[PDB]
Parts: structure tokens; C-alpha cells; sequence
């Protein structure tokens, strides 16, 4: 939890970074955090090629994530 | 060995998923321009798999509003089914053997690559050595007998040995005490 | 249930002084290595009508499911009926 | 909007106004959250459950009467000189050249030439090969289907012919197998380790080979798109 | 010859108005061959002791065909009386003991052969031949299974 | 000699016979190519399936026996109007019986007497386990088409 | 304390290879986030 924490803590650092090329940290954590416990809340999205790449590549971080943890639940239920 | 990316799904399944995604992008803009922008076919086929929200593009065309709607039923079917499978892995595990006592086929026909033994001058000799059923038993075993329960217990631990017989009262402590022994 | 005990074939019943006694016991055994008796294993002992199994991954039908449909009628049937209180709360108040 | 909020909503939706499309959506979307967690789990308890299946059918395959029609052929023989080789003989021609061109030595060459893949099927005696099935490094060795004959015959022993002693031996072997010694010396002598209940092997590829149905659907319905465009093109132009 | 009621092998029908068998053919549009058998009537040969003519046909009746035809002999089946596969038991409290139901029936003469699935044992093979084996099978246990509920 | 109904061994090497529970059989030996060689047999201990219940019919019916191993061919074969093996030494009368995994077929039967068999057998084909399932439509394994 | 199911957490170097893949690409797109940039000087 606090090892994807941290990397979320960074990349919200890079999207800081990257926006030098209305983007506060604020909603750009509200997004980040939004986005991996399965995105219900209503973000607002970045502009230009980074802002998108970025997200994409943290989007496949929360599937992967996220059906791993289910799977693994049901694991357990079942022994 | 937790493969992430490698068990659930092939190397060759991974390939074939991340290509298809061009050809469904590339279909819809040819959809709209005959009856969306560079850009808009790369996001919108790659914001259905992917599970996240960028942009606004969506096709206008009633002949790509519905090569949209399988699309997006196509990758529902992928993540049930990595989910699914992930499954299989932690709840399966390969059919182990190991002794089901002394009627096991193992110790009633004695080979050259199983050995088993206890110690010698107790009472598992006098056990052996005294009746008829177990006379195969006796001499395979008589062979590698050792000389105290200390020396035998580490020959199982160096793979040494397959197989002792001993009391349950002290063979239940080592089982406890040392964590890669079992009964 | 259970495994098999007792394990016995069928025969034909002769009397010991019968001069085709001899002639029986050839005729069964070329009848098992030309396949004429398995024809007659497949014909009649070998339909199997209805499958077994233990596990049975039995799919979900229609009437199985049929509680969650209801619901989205049942919404929808009281929201009309809530939706003409709707509309006369937006009159009335 | 309807559409895709039951197949995990992904798509740019635009939703309605009001107190009614609210309430309305609002029920529909518990209709999704139930459909899409029962069909997860369900097709989780079927892999887990799945079974296998057979490679062949039995000597009446089509690999062993065309072996030729195929990918590279069917490798599959047995030891001459004994009764198997004399009952394939006589019912197949072509089959018996197409094995006997595959001769073997021995049972254990012949399986250590079908671990090595050298082999891939080979015909022997019911109860020597289930006797190997059932006593292996593992269990990688099986019959096919689950255990079956296809020449049903004996074990006997071979007397003199208009002896005295055939009576007396056919009594005692009666009377042995009617008090039960049989069975304590197959229990004895003819146990078994592996072939246990035929449970899931945990398959960990789900490789094109299971995954094309996806495909195939995906195909007929961009053929299904292209039919559709092209028919209101042609009734847009008239 | 002599057969006995057996659901695998022998079925039992009775005839039609007329007196002959009915035609039937199977899933792959070949004739079934049936045969005129003559044994007890519906219920029982206590009471209603008279015989009528059936119709036989099953697995243990097309292989007495091929052997009839191998072997250029005629044979007649009937059924047996009292509807036994045969035993050894004692009559009256004598000194004697004598077999009942098929087993009884071909020493006694009123037979040649029993084609039905009669068990190969050893009190049966002291006093009559038995030939190879035909199917080979066991003994086994029949019960009722549960129903499940989700 | 087969692997599970007839076991060949060695004698003990400290007594110079076989252990208890076996049988003693013995086996020729032919060494010598240029000149016949004297009859020369050795000792070995059989044992398995077929000798328990060989010991039971012995033990049943009152005969003695003396055991020996087959040196001119296998189980039995017809090669130009001569059988070889088990069934050509019971055929020139050097055996008297023949106990081991002889089949009853048809061809044998015109020339020797078979018992009553005490196990069944046939043929069967053996194929190693793939690591490979049967699932081309576990998609459509759940809900049908109706729903 | 043995067992036979034996249920295991899984732990961060269990599931490392995951939280590569967002690094990798986040210094990737620098990498190439510098190209995108001389990309619009250039083209
Ligand atoms: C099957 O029997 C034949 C006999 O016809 C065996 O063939 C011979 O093999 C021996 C052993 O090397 C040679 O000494 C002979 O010269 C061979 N004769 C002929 C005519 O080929 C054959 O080896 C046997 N096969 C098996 C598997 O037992
Ligand atoms: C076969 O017949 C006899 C022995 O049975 C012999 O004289 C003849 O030479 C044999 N021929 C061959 C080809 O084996
Ligand atoms: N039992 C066979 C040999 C083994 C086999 O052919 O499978 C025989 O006596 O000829």
C-alpha cells in the first residue's frame, strides 16, 4: 500500500512537472487516486501527448492491480 | 514465481490483443469520412481497454455506432477471463504423493530407489523381524539401519534417507521444531 | 457406488456328454478378435441416455436469474407511479 | 448510455435531467453491479471444475488409418512376435506395415521412446500397460479414455491336450476365486499409486487455441458493420 | 433352449392379433431380428397355468442366430416355469438334493443349452460345461443420489 | 519373465540358495559356439503373481513341480508350421504345463488345452498426458443465449 | 505452524514486477517527452 503510495506520489510529481510543457496537484491526485479503486468519482483529464501517456500507462497499473486482489480474496474464501 | 504479465495470458495471446486494437481504431475513422480525427480513433479504441476516461471522441456515424458497442463488449470478456483464471492458480496445486503408511505399495515391493530404515537394537526391530508378512520389509531395512535417533533424523535432512520410522512422540517434536520435516 | 467383488463372466450352460461343447468355445473366442461382439456392445448396453457427474458446472438459465429482472420492472412501474407524484409535486410544491 | 453501462461503463456518455432520468439510471446501474459479478464468478467455479479429454477415440481413429492425411505423422507401433501383432495382422493391412515400420524392443524402451517423445501412442496388453499407468515417476503416463479393452480375452494356463488334470485345475481356480483369495493378491500385487480421480491440470496458457471464439464473434461483427454501412450507402444514394 | 427375463438381453413383448411379431428398426434404419418364444403367461404359472407365444429379441437372442448359423442346427426357446436362475436345495427333508429354475431344468433333459447370462461358479460347474466367457463384469452396489439446492 | 506376475532374482550369495516365499528356477546357459556345450543350468528364484497362485493350485490339488525358464523363444509364435516358446515346448512334450501371461486366442487352442482364466486383459493404447484441456467456448459456458 | 492449503499473502517483491512497469515507462516518457518536445520545434 505505502510502496504504491510513494510511486503515486511520483507520478503526481512528474504530471507537476510535465504541465510546465488550471492542472494543480490537487486534481491531479483526485485523478490518480480516483483511478485505481475503480473510477467512479468525476475527474477532470490532463491536455497534450505526456499528460495522456501518463495516465495511460497508470491506468494498466489498476487493472492489473486490482484483479489481482479479487482473485486472491476468493483464494481464500474457498480455503 | 508469480509471472504478472506471462501467467495468465501467453506470449502469443498478449501480441495478437495489442495489434486488434489498431485495426478496430483505424476502421472507425474509414467509417466516419464515408458517410473523428487522427487522434480520436488512437484514444477512443485504446479508452475501452484500458478502463480509463480521456477525451470525448465517440462515433457519430450510425455505421460506427455499432462496431463501438462489440468493442467495448470485447474487452469485458478479456478481464472476467484474466480474473477468472488468476483464480485457478492459487486454488489448484499439483497432486502430491507421499507414504499413506505401511500398506504403501512403496514399502510392501522395496526397489533400489526408495530406502527407509530405523534404529538398531530397539523395539521397531523386534517388530519387523517377527512376523512372516514382514520379512521383504526386514532385510531391505536391515541394511541401512543406523546407530541412534539423532544420526537418522539428519540423513532425512540430507536427502540421504527417505524414509524412518520412530515413535510418534518424539517425531511429532522434531516436525514441530524444524520447519522442512513432515509426518 | 463402490468398487467390484466377485468377478465372474457369463457362460452358456451344456451338459458334460455334449458333442458341441467343443464347437461353442471356438465360435466365442473368433467372435472377440474379429469385433463381432463389440457391434452388439454398441447396440444395445451402449446408449448412454442421460450423462453423471459429481462437480456438474451447471450454467444459469433464465428462471434461475429471474429475481434481478423483477427488480428493474418493479422501479420502473413505482417511478411512473412516483413520476405523476413528481410532476404534482412540482405543481403543489 | 444504456448500452455500455452494463459492459463496465467505459465509453464518453452524456447523462440526462431531472429527478426521472436520474432516479431511472440510478435502478439500471444496480442491474449492472449484480449481471457483471455473477458471470466472473460463475466462469470461475467452471475453469476450476473444467475436465479433460481423450487425444483419440481407439484404433478406429482416423490418425491410425490415415496417418498420412495430417501434419507430420502419427508415430505409433508395438513389439512383434507375440498376440497383438497377430490380431492387428489380420484386421489391418496398411496399419500393421505402418507400425511395423515403427518396431520396438521391450515395454521400457518403448516408454522411455514415448517420454523422450520419440513415440507418440503405443499398443501393448491391457494388464501390463495399466500395471505401468499405475506404478510411474509421476503420473505423466495414461490410457486413453479411462481404461478399456478392445480384444477381450485371459490369462489361462496352457495343459497338454486330453489331459486329467484340466477338471481338477478349472475346480481350484473356481473355488479360489469363490473364497476370495483373488482379490487379496490383486490387492497385493496389483496396486496402484497414480490414477486417481481425473481432476484439472491447471492450465496456465488459455493460448489462441482456446481464445478464438472472441475472435470469430469480433470478425462477424465488423463483416455484420460493413454489411450495414454499405447497405444504407446504396439506400442513401437511391 | 432356455432364456430367462433380463432387460439387457432378453426382452419379452407380446405378440399382436395376428400372431406374428411387430416390425422395429433402430436408430440406423436396420431390422431388429426377433424370434417366437413360448413360456408362462403375463402374471405367473400358479394360477393361470397355460403358456402363449411371445416375442423375444436382445443381446443374448441375434447371438443365438450366429451360432445357429455357424453350426447348421435348429433350436425352439421357451422360457422358464418358475422364473429362477437355480439353486441346490433340499426337497421333502431327504437324503437327496436337487437343483430348481434353469439350473434343474436342463439336467432333468427338458433342455439342450442356456443362452442367458448365467453366472460361472464353482457348485454350478460340477455338474454341467460352461464354455469361455462372453462378458466379462462384477458385482456392484445400486443406490438413490441427492438433489442439490442452490 | 514379465514385470508384475514373474519376478527373476539372484540367489542369496551367503547360503547359495533362494530366500523363503520363492520358487527356485532354473535357467540354461550356452557359451560355447565351436563345440556343444554339456547341459549347464543356473539357479535363480522366481516369484510374483502367477507362482502365489501356482503355490495354491499345488497346494490344492496334491502334484509336485519343478520350475525352469523358456530359452528358445517368448510366449509362443508359428513360424513355418513350428511353435516356438511356451507353446512349442508344451506342444513337443517337454513341459506339461506352461504358467505365466499366455492369452487364450484361437490359434492356440487347436494345439493345447487353456484353463479357466483367473484375470482379464485385451488390448489397450497408452498416450503420456498432454499438458493441453478441452475449453474452445468456456466464454459461453456461463449464462445462455435466453437470458 | 504446518499446513496443508496454506493460504499466502502475497507481498512487494511478490508482485514487483508490476510496479517496474509504471517506472519504466514514466522515465521512457522524459526520454521521450524531450523528443515530443523537439518534435513540435521540428515537425
Ligand atoms: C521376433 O522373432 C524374430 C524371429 O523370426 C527375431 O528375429 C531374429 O532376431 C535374432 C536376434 O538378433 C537374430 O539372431 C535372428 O537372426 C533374427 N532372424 C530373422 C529372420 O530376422 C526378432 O528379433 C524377434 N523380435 C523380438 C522383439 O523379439
Ligand atoms: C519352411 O518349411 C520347411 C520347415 O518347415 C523347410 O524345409 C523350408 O526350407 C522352410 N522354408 C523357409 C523359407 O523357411
Ligand atoms: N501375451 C502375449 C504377449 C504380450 C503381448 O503380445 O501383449 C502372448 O502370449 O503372445
Amino acid at each position: 500500500w505505502v510502496m504504491m503510495f510513494v510511486m503515486l506520489l511520483i507520478v503526481s510529481a512528474v504530471a507537476v512537472f510535465v504541465f510546465e510543457y488550471s492542472f494543480t496537484i490537487g486534481k491531479a491526485i483526485w485523478l490518480l487516486w480516483g483511478l485505481v479503486f475503480n473510477n467512479s468519482v468525476p475527474v477532470q483529464n490532463p491536455k497534450g501527448t505526456t499528460s495522456k501517456i501518463m495516465v495511460s500507462v497508470w491506468a494498466f497499473f489498476a487493472v492489473i492491480f486490482l484483479a489481482s486482489y479479487t482473485a486472491n480474496l476468493a483464494a481464500f474464501m474457498i480455503q | 514465481t508469480l509471472d504478472s504479465f506471462m501467467q495468465p495470458f501467453q506470449s502469443t495471446l498478449w501480441l495478437l490483443v495489442g495489434l486488434s486494437v489498431h485495426v478496430v481504431a483505424v476502421m472507425l475513422y474509414l467509417l466516419d469520412r464515408f458517410s473523428l480525427t487522427l487522434s480520436s480513433a488512437m484514444w477512443f479504441s485504446w479508452g475501452v481497454l484500458l478502463n480509463s476516461g480521456i477525451g470525448e471522441g465517440a462515433p457519430r456515424s450510425f455505421s460506427a455506432r455499432i462496431l463501438g458497442m462489440v468493442w467495448a463488449g470485447f474487452a469485458m470478456i478479456i478481464v472476467a477471463s484474466y480474473t477468472a483464471n488468476l483464480a485457478a492458480f492459487l486454488v489448484l496445486d499439483r497432486p502430491e504423493e507421499r507414504i499413506t503408511g505401511i500398506n504403501d505399495p512403496r514399502l510392501r515391493n522395496p526397489s533400489d530407489k526408495f530406502i527407509y530404515a530405523t534404529v538398531k537394537q530397539s523395539s521397531v526391530d523386534i517388530y519387523f523381524r517377527r512376523q512372516v508378512e514382514l520379512s521383504t520389509m526386514y532385510r531391505h531395512m536391515e541394511k541401512h539401519n543406523y546407530e541412534s535417533a539423532a544420526e537418522a533424523i539428519q540423513a532425512v535432512r540430507d536427502n540421504k534417507l527417505h524414509a524412518f520410522i520412530w515413535d510418534s512422540a518424539v517425531l511429532e517434536f522434531e516436525a514441530s521444531q524444524k520447519c522442512d520435516l513432515v509426518t | 457406488t463402490g468398487e467390484l467383488f466377485f468377478r465372474s463372466g457369463f457362460g452358456i450352460g451344456m451338459r458334460k456328454d455334449s458333442p458341441w461343447k467343443q464347437q461353442v468355445s471356438l465360435s466365442i473366442l473368433k467372435s472377440h478378435e474379429n469385433g463381432f461382439m463389440e457391434d452388439l456392445d454398441k447396440t444395445w448396453v451402449r446408449y448412454q441416455e442421460c450423462d453423471s457427474r459429481s462437480n456438474a458446472p451447471a450454467t444459469l438459465t433464465f428462471e434461475n436469474m429471474a429475481g434481478v429482472f423483477m427488480l428493474v420492472a418493479g422501479g420502473i412501474v413505482a417511478g411512473i407511479f412516483l413520476i405523476f407524484i413528481e410532476i404534482a409535486y412540482k405543481r403543489h410544491k | 448510455l444504456l448500452w455500455g453501462l452494463v459492459f463496465n461503463n467505459s465509453v464518453p456518455v452524456q447523462n440526462p435531467k431531472g429527478t426521472t432520468s436520474k432516479i431511472m439510471v440510478s435502478v439500471w446501474a444496480f442491474f449492472a453491479v449484480i449481471f457483471l459479478a455473477s458471470y466472473t464468478a460463475n466462469l470461475a467455479a467452471f475453469m476450476i471444475q473444467e475436465e479433460y479429454v481423450d487425444q483419440v477415440s481407439g484404433l478406429s481413429d482416423k490418425k491410425f488409418q490415415r496417418p498420412n492425411d495430417f501434419s507430420p505423422p502419427f508415430r505409433f507401433g508395438t513389439v512383434p512376435n507375440g498376440s497383438t501383432e497377430r490380431n492387428i495382422r489380420n484386421n489391418y493391412a496398411e496399419m500393421h506395415a505402418y507400425m511395423g515400420k515403427f518396431n520396438q524392443r521391450g515395454v521400457d524402451d518403448a516408454l522411455l521412446s514415448l517420454k523422450t517423445g520419440k513415440l507418440d501412442a503405443f499398443i501393448y496388453d491391457a494388464a501390463v500397460l495399466n500395471y505401468m499407468a499405475g506404478r510411474d515417476e509421476g503420473c505423466k503416463l495414461v490410457t486413453i479414455g479411462s481404461g478399456k479393452v478392445f480384444a477381450s480375452t485371459g490369462y489361462g494356463i496352457a495343459i497338454q491336450k486330453d489331459s486329467g488334470w484340466k477338471r481338477q485345475v478349472d475346480l481350484a481356480i473356481l473355488q479360489l476365486f469363490g473364497d476370495g483369495e483373488m482379490e487379496e493378491l490383486e490387492a497385493l500385487w496389483l496396486t496402484g499409486i497414480c490414477h486417481n480421480e481425473k481432476n484439472e491440470v491447471m492450465s496456465s496458457q488459455l493460448d489462441i487455441d482456446n481464445m478464438a471464439g472472441v475472435f470469430y464473434m469480433l470478425g462477424a461483427a465488423m463483416a455484420l458493420s460493413l454489411i450495414t454501412f454499405i447497405c444504407e450507402h446504396l439506400f442513401y444514394w437511391q | 433352449i432356455v432364456t430367462i427375463h433380463q432387460e439387457p438381453f432378453v426382452y419379452v413383448k407380446p405378440t399382436m392379433s395376428d400372431g406374428t411379431c411387430k416390425e422395429e428398426f433402430t436408430v440406423n434404419g436396420d431390422p431388429v431380428k426377433k424370434v417366437i418364444c413360448t413360456g408362462p403367461n403375463d402374471t405367473s404359472p400358479g394360477s393361470p397355468r397355460h403358456t402363449v407365444p411371445q416375442c423375444c429379441y436382445g443381446f443374448c437372442i441375434d447371438l443365438l442366430i450366429k451360432l445357429a448359423r455357424t453350426m447348421q442346427f435348429t433350436y425352439e426357446v421357451h422360457l422358464v416355469a418358475d422364473g429362477k436362475f437355480g439353486t441346490q436345495e433340499r426337497v421333502q427333508n431327504s437324503n437327496k438334493k436337487e437343483w430348481n429354475g434353469m439350473m434343474g431344468e436342463l439336467l432333468s433333459g427338458q433342455a439342450d443349452m442356456i443362452v442367458a447370462p448365467l453366472t460361472i461358479n464353482n457348485e454350478r460347474a460340477q455338474y454341467i460345461e460352461f464354455s469361455k466367457p462372453f462378458k466379462y463384469q462384477g458385482l456392484t452396489i445400486l443406490v438413490k443420489k441427492e438433489i442439490p439446492r442452490s | 519373465e514379465e514385470a508384475p506376475f514373474v519376478i527373476v532374482e539372484s540367489v542369496d550369495p551367503l547360503s547359495g540358495t533362494c530366500m523363503r516365499n520363492t520358487v527356485p528356477c532354473q535357467k540354461r546357459i550356452i557359451s560355447e559356439n565351436k563345440t556343444d556345450e554339456e547341459p549347464g543350468y543356473i539357479k535363480k528364484c522366481c516369484k510374483g503373481f502367477c507362482i502365489d497362485i501356482l503355490k495354491k493350485i499345488s497346494k490344492s490339488v496334491k502334484f509336485t513341480y519343478d520350475l525352469y525358464l523358456v530359452t528358445n523363444g517368448k510366449h509362443g509364435k508359428k513360424i513355418n508350421g513350428t511353435w516356438n516358446g511356451m507353446i512349442g515346448e508344451v506342444v513337443m512334450k517337454r513341459a506339461y504345463m506352461a504358467v505365466g501371461s499366455l492369452t487364450i486366442n484361437e490359434e492356440r487352442s487347436e494345439v493345447v488345452d487353456f484353463s479357466v482364466p483367473f484375470i482379464e486383459t485385451g488390448i489397450s493404447v497408452m498416450v503420456s498426458r498432454s499438458n493441453g484441456t478441452v475449453s474452445p467456448s468456456a466464454f459461453l459456458e456461463p449464462f445462455s443465449a435466453d437470458v
